[PDB]
């Protein structure tokens, strides 16, 4: 119902039906509130096949980023007492393996 | 906090513009509003300033950071191209903006209605510009630090934003 | 929206602004209730942008149905002031 | 809560003197802002400490040994 | 020449470029003439009775009254049983029910397994 | 329990002795004092019950269907003085007593120590429904729906009889209390399949369960207002408060019992949420919504976990009132256009504001908009299915996502765009249409206030 | 406030810095709370002191309700009604009392999680640590009861998890 | 939309709307005032060179290939005024459009207010009243037998008559009401 | 970036990984290895309550800092010299990252240059 | 005038109403309001106690 | 109080389309023997205050002159406070 003539003076210039005219089956499904079938400037299956493409590439090239990341040439972040052991979920009754750190 | 400034104050000079033109949104349709409309071009390009994080600007010390902190951490490579394309893309619409709304020849319809002169929208407009102008450095030095901030960086790092804007 | 009343003397007055502006139509022969083929020599090509130039000056558009049988300055701004409700 | 301005019809519209000035004296505030922080606070774009060269290091402070005792 | 516009299910072919248009004869234009026919006199009638200023009432539209019937009342009636609607009926209402239990059955059939092992580590569940 | 009984009775000497202009008003301010009395029995407590004798108890899961029960008189008897104004004072008269017999029946039935009484008059509730709906209908099509109603109920609820004998006789008693605290596992045996599918079937076919909901469109959209009104609200939740009831005695059968059942709503609640996308008719539309929402709530009670009654409860009191009053909207608008179709009267917002104002309230609060008490049931329920299983999650999204859509569908089709042209006799909204949907709308978010009234028993 | 037990709802003592300004500027938050105290507090605090007053005028009493000890399900006949109701009212108590002491370990947890702040993962163990055992405990006595609960599943649930625990033991020594 | 269709297009007026639509797309694509009135002096020498061509079949194999040029360079975004079918304010009014029969159902304390208003619409009715019994019996002998051809209304041909159905033309409630 | 380049493109056992680094005992380059140090206790560090991110061998310098931002309030740019000690103290860890990965990327280079000798001798 | 009176029945009889509940009402329950413990800085001293941090390990300052 | 103040319309003879990118337009048309019948009605956009453009970064330096006099005296000032 949307690219019907929206110039026709229709008796219901909302829905653009004219009285006692048969109606659609689906009328319900085209309201132009819903789906509607207008003809594209680009056809469907060009219009689908770059959609697509572009989803997948944009996908596999994340998932490239993901086994070739980026950083910067640095060493770990050191932190002093024990990598923090105590006010990091604390325990303080297992005496954990001492960690230092290297000073250059 | 930054883009609420910057960014409520692009729609109203939007707005500003649609009213001022019988409600005509079509950037075909404006030409030259840059002499015709003065106060609305002023806060117009300042807005698109900070939205492009100019240095000193309430859109810097959110964007610059942004970028910097994306440049030096252990994440995608790709993530990082698509942010450098998007910032200029970002440059590229604002500059498209700018260009196809204030610079031409006019484009109106002949019947010219072209309005400013009333305090409430020029008052509510500067408000915010002078939000989009100094909340940045207000809030950036009133806040206590949450992060450990990038002291050292490569020199080409550290302008990538400014180069690629 | 702060926007004036617009007559039927500013339309009639709008109207025949354009068509003076228009060169192929000379000024001194064009009436009110001029004829576009026969009173002026006009091709329908003429007619149709005729009409577009309408259209862009008043900043509505009119239908095709009813753009291709307004052949008179008169009707035009009767179509107008029907459209846009005018008064006087 | 204006003031009365008329259609021009195809000239350029009138403009009032105060939204003239107001405007320039904000766009010139605005690019004093960028001027007076740029002049006061240079390190927020370009830098304040060097970034050091990794391969101008001696091998004395890097714990390296000429590839024979280790 | 110029790159082929090629219609679809949702995507529909232009007014402009049906070659149906294009192929003109004395048929067509009488076709065309009596459709333009019927539909002023449904107009007429409509218009008739719509400006009369004694009805103060809801015009009654017997294509409304027919769509809504078929959609509604006339189903069954013209429903036979067929190779199609009986295969269509079993799939859409009997493998929905199925796919769903089994995904249901397996996946707490894992869980009572997990319980029963003890290797599920339900701490702080209290409320269920 | 008889100082709510007695005067239910005596509604109906005061009927048929009022004046002929007067049967209204009296009714209407009698009943409302009724609900009144009612409000006391909704003190609870944590201990057992409010045992006041050997024949009838209170709870507080009987409570709040108690009070819903005596607060619906009033509204049905406002909505159906509009329609029954050419109708002689007898068949008026009858009418009324018709209302008054089925809401004894219903109070009867939710106090009901033993369960042969629950029975007797969880049966004796179908006559004057039928005759309701067979006597005062508008189409012809309403001696099928009769037709339906009482023999999908029937058919239900006949085994269920031979099942509570056989207890009985077996166990010794059918007092609830009795039944509570003797209770024992049952073998997984097939007699005691059986047992449990006669002890189920009957409040399954009334919830009603998908694939044996046929009845309740064909019922709902042939009745007249007060009849759409009490089906919707009460009549539904019969189901729900039996199974609640007798869930107690088909341990450990009901784990593995639940899930054909189970299965079954999940998947129609989807269904049915579709279906509402692609209607025609108002009636039928709310109608669904309703059977969408009892699926829901069948769901909730097969789990059987303390949230999934707590959500049950909620879920089934907010229904009620949910569904009264899109009915009564769907009344008003029919009353004016006589048609019953959705595409045929449109943008009534522009002509009736505090209407649409209601529409979109009652639509709202049919969506699930926190913190309604309709929210509060359905995310009780959802949280105790996702106890269950994990993977409830995403039919319950999809089916709050369809609910979401079909219920603007409604609201939008009707109340927004431009208004049909040929309709002119749309005239201004009566203060009793206004009043109707204020005395429906405003006890909801009151009781949003003190959601603890309405959470059952094992709150 | 005495309206509550420290005991039962302990807090730190709450240390707070003192005010030691670097700068000769007068802070607004200063002036801002003196006026707030002037405009706000005191008309506040005369409204509370004459209802205070009015209250003291007439003083009356409620009292906590004390219920008796009964013997418990373990001690019931199989057919005994009587006994069986008692004992199913007394453990519905017990299971009220023990869901408000579950909550009373929650709000304490809370309560130190919002005021440690930063520090709160290794400043609040002793709430989490005591919350785990709570959790554990009521989780054995109420879990999977279902929405028909009494005290004869639970104790039949007690029954297998002691049970259980027997065989455990048993094989664990004469392993 | 106020003039009645036709049962079909003739080749002209097909012409016309493709020169039409054309010039809006090409328009549209050249935003500035100087390059678009270049291309539309060049689109006019293009379109008009096949002017004077005779036959019926090359006309019609013309201007199937200029609809499927237009096609493939439509400018899929074109330009549309604001009130236009596509536009941004296409609707924007239609909540404010109130029917005047809605006055009928006025309480007598609101149709106090307006006296005048309400007298002349009374003289309206009174029109109506009679000038609809006027005609019907006009369309009536007007209409040819078995049923209208076109939907286009007659005028009035005697001096107290009105055009036929006028009613809910002449009115309409307004462009902008409120 | 260098580095990505020549370890995507290049040889990858050439260079180090960084999630596992430093793959090297402390004491392989030099026995000296002096001990880094913080000013900053437990208890005062925990009332600071800073941040677990921000709980690292510069944590005086932010306390300092902190002090002032708490002390001269109005004027929220009193104590610029303070942010420059955090900075510059920031500064320093990160030059020693680097030197870290630095002194671990030599060490590879010669580790594999040992065993590529130790192959063309076993060879030869 | 306009702006007093608004500023009395808009602000004043607004705060005047919560304070009074939270004052009296709200934090009569215990962790009703709990607070953010206040951060506490070396050479600090406390109100409730008088005792004051010793300060930090001096640590060498340059640039 | 609304704008009825009987708006006069300037004289069709006024607009010329020499001066204008429109002549240029003309130019071109006529190697081709060809002519714009349009001209005239769309020389308003050259003729008056639109005659007179301004570039990308003149308008982004809308208020540069001012601003950074005011920063040179504000600089100048900061000097000759702090040296003393
Ligand atoms: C509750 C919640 C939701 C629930 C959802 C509700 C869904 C429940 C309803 C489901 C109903 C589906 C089954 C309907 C019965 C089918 C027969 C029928 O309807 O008669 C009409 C009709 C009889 O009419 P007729 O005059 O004999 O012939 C008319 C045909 O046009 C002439 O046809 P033809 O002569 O070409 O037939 C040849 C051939 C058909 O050849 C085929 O291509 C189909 C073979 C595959 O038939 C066969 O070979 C049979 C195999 O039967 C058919 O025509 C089709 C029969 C084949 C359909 C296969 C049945 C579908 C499988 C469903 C079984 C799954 C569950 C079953 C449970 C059973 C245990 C409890
Ligand atoms: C948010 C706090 C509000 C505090 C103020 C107190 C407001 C009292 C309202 C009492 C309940 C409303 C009764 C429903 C029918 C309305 C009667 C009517 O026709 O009005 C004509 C009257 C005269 O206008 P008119 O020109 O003659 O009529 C022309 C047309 O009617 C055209 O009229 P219209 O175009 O103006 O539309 C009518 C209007 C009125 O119609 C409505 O739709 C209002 C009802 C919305 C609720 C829908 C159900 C969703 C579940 C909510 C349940 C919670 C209830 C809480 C307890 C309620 C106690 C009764 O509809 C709306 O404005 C759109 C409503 C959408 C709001 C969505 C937000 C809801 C959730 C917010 C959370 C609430 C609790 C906060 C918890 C956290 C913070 C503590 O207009 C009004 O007075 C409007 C009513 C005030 C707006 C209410 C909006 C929020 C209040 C909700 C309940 C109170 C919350 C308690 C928290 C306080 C803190
Ligand atoms: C139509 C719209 C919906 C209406 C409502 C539908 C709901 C009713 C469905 C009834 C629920 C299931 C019934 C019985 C479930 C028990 C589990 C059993 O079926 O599964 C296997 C049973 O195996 C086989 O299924 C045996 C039964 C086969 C015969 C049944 C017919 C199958 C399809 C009939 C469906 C018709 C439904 C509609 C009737 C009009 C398990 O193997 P087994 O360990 O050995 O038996 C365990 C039980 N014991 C311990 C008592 C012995
Ligand atoms: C899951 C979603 C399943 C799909 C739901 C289908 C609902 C059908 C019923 C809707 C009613 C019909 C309707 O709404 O009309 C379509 C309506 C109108 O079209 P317009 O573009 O607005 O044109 C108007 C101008 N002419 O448009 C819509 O709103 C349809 C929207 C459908 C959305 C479906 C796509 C959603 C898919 C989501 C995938 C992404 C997942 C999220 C990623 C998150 C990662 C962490
Ligand atoms: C909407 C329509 C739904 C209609 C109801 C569908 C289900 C009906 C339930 C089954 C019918 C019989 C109920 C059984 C009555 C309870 C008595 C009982 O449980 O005792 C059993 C009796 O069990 C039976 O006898 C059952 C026999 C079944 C005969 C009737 C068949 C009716 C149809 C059965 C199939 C359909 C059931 C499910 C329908 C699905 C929904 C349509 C044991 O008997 P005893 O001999 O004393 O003890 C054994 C040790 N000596
Ligand atoms: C940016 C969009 C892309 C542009 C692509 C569009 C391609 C279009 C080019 C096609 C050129 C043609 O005309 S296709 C040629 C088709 N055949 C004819 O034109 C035969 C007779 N012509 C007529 O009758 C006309 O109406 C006329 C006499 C002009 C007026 O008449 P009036 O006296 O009644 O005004």
């Amino acid at each position: 119902q949307q690219e019907r003539d929206p110039w026709y003076d229709w008796d219901h210039p909302d829905l653009r039906l004219n009285w006692g005219e048969p109606i659609h089956w689906d009328l319900d499904m085209y309201i132009r509130n819903r789906v509607d079938t207008s003809p594209t400037p680009v056809s469907w299956n060009t219009m689908c096949k770059h959609l697509f493409g572009f989803v997948a590439f944009m996908l596999f090239m994340f998932w490239v980023g993901e086994i070739y990341p980026s950083y910067q040439p640095v060493g770990p972040k050191q932190y002093p007492y024990n990598d923090l052991y105590l006010e990091r979920g604390g325990d303080p009754t297992k005496e954990p393996e001492p960690v230092v750190h290297y000073e250059i | 906090c930054m883009h609420a400034f910057f960014k409520a104050m692009l729609f109203m000079c939007s707005g500003s513009i649609i009213h001022s033109l019988n409600d005509e949104q079509d950037i075909r349709k404006m030409g030259g509003l840059y002499k015709a409309m003065p106060f609305t071009t002023t806060a117009l390009i300042i807005g698109s300033l900070a939205l492009t994080g100019m240095p000193y600007l309430t859109g810097f010390y959110s964007k610059d950071l942004i970028i910097e902190a994306v440049n030096m951490s252990y994440t995608n490579a790709w993530a990082l191209l698509m942010t450098l394309i998007a910032t200029s893309l970002t440059a590229a619409y604002s500059t498209r903006i700018i260009f196809f709304a204030f610079l031409g020849k006019p484009r109106f319809p002949p019947l010219v209605l072209i309005n400013e002169n009333n305090p409430l929208l020029i008052n509510s407009i500067k408000r915010l510009l002078i939000g989009s102008i100094f909340a940045g450095f207000i809030i950036s030095n009133n806040i206590p630090p949450m992060t450990v901030p990038n002291t050292t960086m490569p020199l080409y790092m550290k302008m990538t934003a400014l180069i690629v804007t | 929206s702060d926007a004036p009343p617009l007559t039927l003397e500013a339309i009639k007055d709008r109207v025949l602004y354009v068509l003076k502006l228009y060169d192929k139509i000379d000024p001194e022969k064009l009436s009110v209730n001029s004829h576009f083929m026969k009173d002026l020599g006009l091709d329908s090509l003429d007619q149709v942008e005729i009409i577009m130039a309408m259209e862009d000056e008043f900043g509505f558009e009119i239908p095709d149905i009813d753009a291709e049988k307004l052949m008179c300055p008169q009707e035009i701004v009767d179509y107008i002031a029907d459209k846009k409700d005018v008064y006087e | 809560g204006g003031v009365h301005i008329e259609p021009r019809y195809r000239q350029f519209p009138q403009l009032t003197r105060s939204q003239l000035i107001q405007a320039e004296f904000f766009s010139a505030t605005m690019w004093f802002w960028i001027l007076w922080r740029f002049w006061h606070d240079s390190d927020a774009v370009l830098g304040h400490f060097p970034y050091p060269d990794p391969s101008q290091w001696t091998d004395e402070e890097l714990g390296i040994l000429p590839d024979d005792e280790d | 020449s110029f790159p082929k516009y090629k219609p679809s299910r949702l995507a529909t072919l232009p007014a402009t470029l049906d070659p149906a248009e294009y192929d003109i004869s004395p048929e067509t234009r009488k076709a065309q003439a009596e459709r333009l026919a019927i539909r002023s006199r449904l107009k007429r009638e409509y218009l008739l009775q719509y400006n009369d200023p004694n009805r103060l009432g809801v015009i009654e539209d017997p294509a409304l009254i027919r769509w809504t019937y078929a959609r509604s009342a006339n189903i069954y009636p013209n429903f036979r049983p067929t190779p199609k609607t009986s295969l269509l009926g079993a799939l859409f209402g009997i493998g929905p029910l199925f796919f769903w239990y089994y995904v249901f059955k397996t996946d707490r059939d894992k869980k009572e397994k997990l319980i029963q092992e003890g290797k599920l580590d339900q701490t702080f569940n209290i409320s269920y | 329990m008889l100082k709510i009984i007695i005067p239910t009775t005596m509604l109906l000497p005061m009927t048929w002795m009022s004046k002929h202009n007067m049967i209204w008003i009296n009714a209407t301010v009698h009943s409302l004092l009724i609900s009144l009395i009612s409000l006391s029995l909704l003190n609870q407590l944590g201990e057992n019950s409010l045992n006041f004798s050997l024949t009838f108890f209170s709870d507080s899961l009987s409570a709040p269907l108690l009070v819903l029960t005596t607060w619906l008189l009033p509204l049905m008897l406002m909505a159906s003085q509009s329609h029954l104004s050419k109708e002689t004072t007898t068949r008026k008269k009858l009418y009324i007593t018709m209302l008054i017999l089925l809401q004894l029946f219903l109070i009867m039935t939710f106090t009901a120590t033993e369960l042969i009484l629950f029975y007797i008059l969880f049966e004796a509730t179908l006559v004057p429904t039928l005759i309701i709906i067979t006597r005062w209908g508008n189409q012809t099509e309403r001696l099928n729906a009769g037709l339906y109603f009482l023999f999908y109920t029937l058919a239900g609820s006949l085994p269920l009889l031979v099942a509570l004998v056989y207890i009985q006789n077996t166990t010794g008693s059918l007092n609830f209390l009795i039944i509570h605290y003797w209770s024992h596992p049952l073998s997984n045996s097939w007699s005691n399949i059986f047992m449990w599918l006669a002890c189920i079937m009957a409040f399954m076919v009334k919830m009603p369960l998908y694939g044996l909901h046929l009845w309740l469109p064909k019922a709902h959209v042939e009745a007249p207002i007060a009849g759409s009104m009490v089906l919707a609200a009460v009549l539904l939740k019969l189901g729900g408060y039996g199974m609640m009831r007798i869930t107690t005695i088909l341990n450990p059968l009901t784990n593995y019992m639940a899930y054909p059942f189970l299965m079954l709503s999940m998947w129609g609640m989807i269904m049915t949420s579709s279906i509402c996308l692609r209607q025609t008719d108002l009636k039928s539309l709310i109608a669904y919504s309703s059977v969408s929402h009892m699926a829901l709530v069948i769901v909730a009670i097969m789990i059987q976990t303390p949230w999934s009654f707590m959500g049950a409860t909620a879920l089934m009191i907010a229904h009620g009132l949910t569904s009264s009053m899109l009915f009564c909207l769907a009344n008003t608008n029919y009353e004016r256009v006589h048609s019953r179709t959705m595409i045929l009267a449109r943008g009534l917002q522009t002509l009736l504001p505090l209407m649409a104002t209601w529409w979109l309230v009652a639509s709202l609060t049919n969506l699930a908009l926190p913190p309604s008490i309709n929210l509060i049931g359905e995310l009780f329920i959802i949280t105790a299915s996702f106890s269950w299983s994990n993977i409830t999650i995403i039919l319950m999204g999809m089916n709050m996502m369809i609910t979401a859509l079909y219920s603007l569908y409604m609201l939008i089709t009707t109340q927004r765009g431009k208004y049909t042209h040929h309709i002119n006799n749309i005239k201004p909204s009566f203060t009793r249409e206004n009043a109707l949907m204020a005395l429906h709308i405003l006890p909801l978010l009151l009781l949003t206030l003190n959601p603890k009234m309405i959470l059952g028993p094992l709150y | 406030p005495d309206s509550w037990d420290k005991d039962v709802y302990p807090e730190p003592p709450r240390r707070t810095p003192a005010p030691a300004p670097q700068t000769s500027l007068p802070n607004p938050v200063t002036y801002l709370t003196k006026i707030f105290d002037l405009l706000v507090d005191r008309p506040v605090t005369l409204a509370r002191e004459f209802i205070e007053q009015q209250h003291a005028k007439n003083r009356y009493y409620y009292y906590h309700r004390e219920f008796r000890r009964v013997p418990d399900i373990t001690e019931c006949e199989e057919k005994d009604i009587l006994c069986m109701f008692e004992a199913e009212m007394q453990w519905r108590r017990d299971y009220k009392v023990d869901q408000e002491i579950v909550n009373i370990i929650q709000e304490r947890l809370k309560a130190c999680q919002q005021r440690e702040g930063e520090s709160y993962r290794q400043n609040c163990a002793k709430e989490l640590e005591q919350f785990t055992q709570v959790s554990k405990a009521f989780q054995d006595r109420y879990s999977d009861l279902g929405a028909h609960y009494s005290a004869r599943k639970c104790l039949a649930k007690q029954k297998q998890r002691m049970l259980a625990e027997r065989k455990a033991a048993k094989e664990a020594a004469a392993a | 939309a106020f003039s009645a269709p036709a049962a079909y297009l003739t080749h002209q007026q097909k012409v016309l709307r493709l020169y039409k639509r054309a010039l809006r797309h090409l328009e549209s694509w050249c935003v500035h005032r100087d390059k678009y009135r270049y291309f539309a002096c060049l689109m006019r020498a293009r379109f008009d060179e096949h002017k004077n061509e005779k036959d019926m079949v090359k006309a019609t194999q013309l201007l199937r290939q200029a609809e499927e040029e237009f096609w493939y360079g439509q400018h899929p975004q074109p330009y549309i005024f604001p009130e236009s079918p596509g536009g941004t304010s296409y609707e924007r009014y239609e909540c404010y459009k109130v029917p005047e029969w809605c006055l009928d159902d006025w309480h007598p304390s609101e149709k106090a207010m307006y006296p005048d208003y309400f007298a002349k619409r009374e003289q309206w009715k009174r029109l109506r009243r009679e000038s609809w019994e006027r005609e019907v019996k006009q369309l009536q002998e007007e209409t040819p037998p078995g049923g209208p051809r076109t939907e286009a209304l007659p005028p009035a041909r005697k001096e107290g008559d009105l055009p036929p159905l006028w009613w809910h033309i002449v009115t309409r409630p307004r462009e902008r009401p409120m | 970036g260098a580095h990505l380049a020549r370890r995507y493109l290049g040889d990858a056992s050439k260079e180090p990984d960084p999630l596992r680094m430093p793959t090297f005992p402390p004491d392989y380059g030099f026995p000296e290895r002096k001990e880094r140090e913080m000013v900053a206790t437990q208890q005062e560090m925990n009332d600071a309550q800073l941040m677990l991110q921000q709980r690292d061998y510069c944590a005086h310098y932010l306390i300092q800092l902190l002090k002032c931002k708490r002390d001269s309030f109005p004027n929220f740019l009193a104590c610029k010299h303070e942010q420059h000690d955090w900075d510059y103290c920031e500064h320093l860890d990160y030059v020693k990252r680097m030197k870290e990965f630095e002194r671990e990327r030599r060490l590879l280079q010669r580790k594999k240059r040992r065993e590529q000798r130790e192959a063309e001798m076993a060879r030869g | 005038y306009r702006h007093s009176i608004f500023a009395v029945t808009h602000v004043l009889i607004p705060v005047w109403i919560i304070h009074y509940y939270l004052k009296y009402h709200v934090t009569a329950k215990p962790y009703t309001v709990v607070e953010r413990k206040p951060r506490i800085f070396p050479g600090d001293t406390i109100l409730e106690t008088g005792e004051v941090i010793p300060l930090m390990k001096e640590f060498p300052d340059q640039h | 109080e609304h704008g009825h103040s009987k708006m006069e319309l300037p004289d069709y003879k006024q607009w010329k389309i020499e001066g204008t990118p429109l002549e240029t337009v003309q130019e071109k048309l006529a190697a081709r023997g060809l002519r714009d019948p349009w001209g005239r009605n769309e020389a308003w956009r050259y003729s008056g205050g639109f005659a007179n453009n301004v570039s990308f970064v003149g308008a982004l330096l809308k208020g540069f002159k001012w601003g950074f006099a005011a920063f040179v005296v504000a600089v100048g000032a900061e000097y000759y406070l702090e040296s003393q």
